[PDB]
RNA sequence: AGGACCGAACCGACUAAUGUCGAAAAAUUAGCGGAUGACUUGUGGCUGGGGGUGAAAGGCCAAUCAAACCGGGAGAUAGCU
RNA sequence: GCUCGCCGGAAGACCAAGGGUUCCUGUCCAACGUUAAUCGGGGCAGGGUGAGUCGACCCCUAAGGCGAGGCCGAAAGGCG
RNA sequence: ACACAGGUGGUCAGGUAGAGAAUACCAAGGCGCUUGAGAGAACUCGGGUGAAGGAACUAGGCAAAAUGGUGCCGUAACUUC
RNA sequence: AAUUCCUUGUCGGGUAAGUUCCGACCUGCACGAAUGGCGUAAUGAUGGCCAGGCUGUCUCCACCCGAGACUCAGUGAAAU
RNA sequence: GCUCAACGGAUAAAAGGUACUCCGGGGAUAACAGGCUGAUACCGCCCAAGAGUUCAUAUCGACGGCGGUGUUUGGCACCUCGAUGUCGGCUCAUCACAUCCUGGGGCUGAAGUAGGUCCCAAGGGUAUGGCUGUUCGCCAUUUAAAGUGGUACGCGAGCUGGGUUUAGAACGUCGUGAGACAGUUCGGUCCCUAUCUGCCGUGGGCGCUGGAGAACUGAGGGGGGCUGCUCCUAGUACGAGAGGACCGGAGUGGACGCAUCACUGGUGUUCGGGUUGUCAUGCCAAUGGCACUGCCCGGUAGCUAAAUGCGGAAGAGAUAAGUGCUGAAAGCAUCUAAGCACGAAACUUGCCCCGAGAUGAGUUCUCCCUGACCCUUUAAGGGUCCUGAAGGAACGUUGAAGACGACGACGUUGAUAGGCCGGGUGUGUAAGCGCAGCGAUGCGUUGAGCUAACCGGUACUAAUGAACCGUGAGGCUUAACCU
């Protein structure tokens, strides 16, 4: 459960530590986001060798969440921290060469094949 | 009665 | 909406609930017979039953559990001695509810709540 | 209807009758005072000085 | 809360209509004694169902 | 030693709620500021109405104050309802 | 009478000020107590308040009042 | 104005734990505060808890929530030292 | 600026976004040196802003415990 | 002898402030609003120079004019000063279309997408944060859209009081001064227990006529009607290339509403356990009371969503805009004058709910009542004895039904409630005993003990036999039918 105003830190190695997700991206009056869904954010602290800076507003992917995901047998995965990794907002492409922690089984749909494909975990 | 109060503080309106 | 809860709230919280549901209790088991209320009766209905129930079987523990309740030496004296060998062939049930009339000083349904005794 | 203090009226009725120019993006604000149509005149007169200025600035840049 | 004008005395029985007490009209006879009392009551004596249920 | 610090009695009411034909014509609840001094309080006196008093609000002067209450001019006056 | 619960630097016990018998006993409840009322700080009757050692009375005094004569002021009176 | 959640000066004043007249429970002593019995609807008050965010709510961190005690280490800008 | 109308005058910082705030620019309608000016350690139930923790304030409310509200017995108003 | 110039001259002789104010009043007279009009404002139309490679009319349009609305400011004071609470914000909305999106079409200066303009269509939806008290405006990011207005610029007997106008104090300006400033800024008590209409629900009496138990049909009314993204068609048509379809189908999303605890959670002060301070059971152990449920840790059943499904439709009839066929008036032409076939989330259905108080009171099935008499204003009359029928009502056990009524199950020919047995779940190795250790404490019996609201059984207790209401077959007229 990610909605507006939520610290998140982040899972590649892009530069950013610390994310505030503005608004929940997809469809109009949404609450908060899912499984694998695009949010907005801006920059709150990064590193200084990091190719983004502090305060910049961009696209980004949750990829573990406090609140669970639910997989369809009934069972539920309930992450210690919220994690998001970062996209170039018209083509999604992240930035960060390495990520930390393992994501989730339905990130996998066409558009986020290099985040699970440099994921050390499931 | 013995007493009768000052009445309520009204709308100002002014 | 309290679907398909029990217990009787009684106006009270349960630290007097529960406290005078002890003394009630102690006095239906040292009086044989009292009168109060109609819902004070149904409620002490399970009150009193498990009591006779943890009085069933004499052992060393159970006059601990049943000191535990009702806080009194002689109420656990008259348990296990006199009530136990009498209520040994009866399996629950052992308390009875009778009305009778109305209170004169706040309208309330009486009930005389006993148990199946007074044979002596 | 305006900014401001004091007046029953000066909730209710509008005095805000800002001068926005479409060629220049100029807006002028007199959010003055007791009604609109004098604010709509001070907020004219602003136009024309403030169009007057602007040019004989640039003339004199020019 | 404060009324416009005061109702009537039709008003009032109208109102009045449904305060009318319901008598139960049921009273029993006891199989033993034959004393009056109602339905799942003791008698004044302690009659229940023929049997002293009071002893007193 | 401190017109020192925290914090009870005590003094006062800064916030919010309960009341607001209230438990009471200023209150209570949960937090407050001072609490060895420009502090608080008991008892008994003194200052009084164009005056008294005021670390000063034109406040208070017996629940009433930019001129208290009581009695008398007075059944004042009122082009007003 | 049996237990449960409250205060206990008080919600305990003595007084001062202030009330004026509200103290106790017997009897009764029409009026009062925001409900019954055989209960009472409620009605009726009776009893109870014992000081050389407690406090008041008495000596003196602060703040302050009155104040012989005395000063001032139409009078009333003011100061002392 | 009431058998009123207000105010009223002085004296005695214990046990355990506690720095303490604070606070928690008790002794000596008086009380259960002159409407009760049911049911546990919406709504109102005093509260308790809560997945995930942590002020995005609001004029305003208002209210709530959070820190809180003893011993020891260490404590910045500035300064009237 | 407790001052300032134009005005949210202009630059930078803080926030992604700041008519509030801070440091300045002086174009001071209409600051100003005892109806005192500029700074100033400490202090303030003082005005404003930001940062961390903290949370039902909110997202978005949900349940539970007592006091009312509902019913019965007794006494029983008020504004109008 | 008076510019007693306020000049039919109140004194020979007189300026100001009140937000500290106070009284008698007024809608004779203002502010907020309602009323009349529409100068102003918004929108629509007539003429036409001209802009547009030509070309007024794809889109604009000067100079001019005519109209609609009461949404802005205005004008008059018609109603209110023996009281109509106003701005903005939160919640709750309603209505019109001069339509923001979705839908159906026409023109185009429309190759396709993306467009410009216009018509019909109100069924649905119609932002989130910073600033400012602000409506508004700007910024940032979404969306298919961030619609305009009315309803006392909706809504304070629904809520604040940030701003504005009670009393305090200040800055700058004016005034000799008191004081004033629609020039800010600091801070400042917002009452009411619902008599009537209305609305949300829920009941009693009576009616429909002989009564009752049910089952429905159904008038009529109500709820909902939003759509993004991806893929196939299809990189297809179109297009030099880049780009990129219409229509149709499928899947996955956001919001809304409904349903339920099957999963995950929250609560679960009635269940279990740990622990602190004190007290009690004569003391150890053990347990209980208080201190916010003492502090907590979990957690049964119910409630609840953040949890899980469902739906917006498909189809039919009649249509608006629009496209048409045949076709004269008017030998041609012509969607219309006669007629016919298409054509939208708009209308009625179709999806769901209430509903015969629909006094027009409906239909079907079933049950039950077939006993004598007097008085007589022989009236659809009144009275007495005997019987109480089907059924209903009262009481009790009670409920995932419920404020109270009402509804459902049961009442001994019983599983309705309480108790008991077993299981399940939850807390988690109870007490006692034995062993090791100076001790706290640790281990075995023991994964025990205790279990609320759960499940399956068990009459152990409580729902007693009875009494109450409701009746003797049921009005007049006409027709068809068996006698």
């Amino acid at each position: 459960m990610i909605q507006e105003q939520t610290m998140l830190n982040v899972a590649d190695n892009s530069g950013a530590r610390r994310v505030m997700c503005i608004k929940v991206l997809g469809g109009s009056h949404r609450r908060y986001a899912g499984v694998g869904d695009i949010i907005k954010i801006t920059i709150k602290e990064a590193i200084p060798r990091g190719k983004v800076k502090k305060g910049d507003v961009l696209k980004a992917v949750v990829v573990r969440t406090k609140k669970g995901v639910r997989r369809p047998d009934g069972s539920v995965i309930r992450f210690d921290g919220n994690a998001c990794v970062l996209l170039n907002n018209n083509s999604e492409q992240p930035i960060g060469t390495r990520i930390f922690g393992p994501v989730t089984r339905e990130l996998r749909s066409e558009k986020f094949m290099k985040i699970i494909s440099l994921a050390p975990e499931v | 009665p013995v007493y009768i109060p000052r009445p309520r503080p009204p709308h100002p309106r002014l | 909406m309290r679907h398909r809860k029990s217990g009787r709230q009684l106006n009270r919280n349960s630290s007097h609930r529960q406290a005078m549901f002890r003394n009630m209790a102690g006095s239906l088991v040292r009086h044989e017979i009292i009168k109060t209320t109609l819902p004070k009766a149904k409620e002490l209905r399970r009150v009193v039953e498990p009591l006779i129930t943890l009085a069933k079987t004499d052992s060393v523990a159970n006059r601990r559990l049943a000191f535990a309740r009702t806080r009194d030496n002689e109420i656990v004296a008259k348990l296990f001695n006199e009530l136990g060998p009498r209520f040994a062939s009866r399996a629950g049930g052992y308390t009875r509810i009778l009305k009778c009339g109305f209170r004169a000083g706040d309208n309330a349904p009486m009930a005389y709540i006993e148990l199946v005794d007074r044979s002596e | 209807r305006s900014s401001g203090a004091g007046a029953q009226h000066v909730n209710t009725t509008d005095s805000a009758i800002r001068i926005t120019h479409l060629p220049t993006g100029i807006v002028v604000e007199c959010q003055d005072e007791r009604s609109q149509h004098k604010n709509k005149a001070k907020a004219l007169s602003v136009l024309g000085a403030r169009i007057h200025a602007a040019e004989m600035a640039k003339r004199q840049q020019a | 809360a404060v009324q416009q004008n005061k109702p009537t005395r039709s008003k009032r029985g109208m109102r009045r209509s449904h305060d009318a007490l319901t008598a139960v009209t049921s009273l029993s006879v006891d199989k033993t004694s034959g004393e009056k009392h109602l339905r799942h009551h003791i008698t004044a004596d302690g009659y229940y169902r023929g049997r002293k249920v009071i002893a007193k």
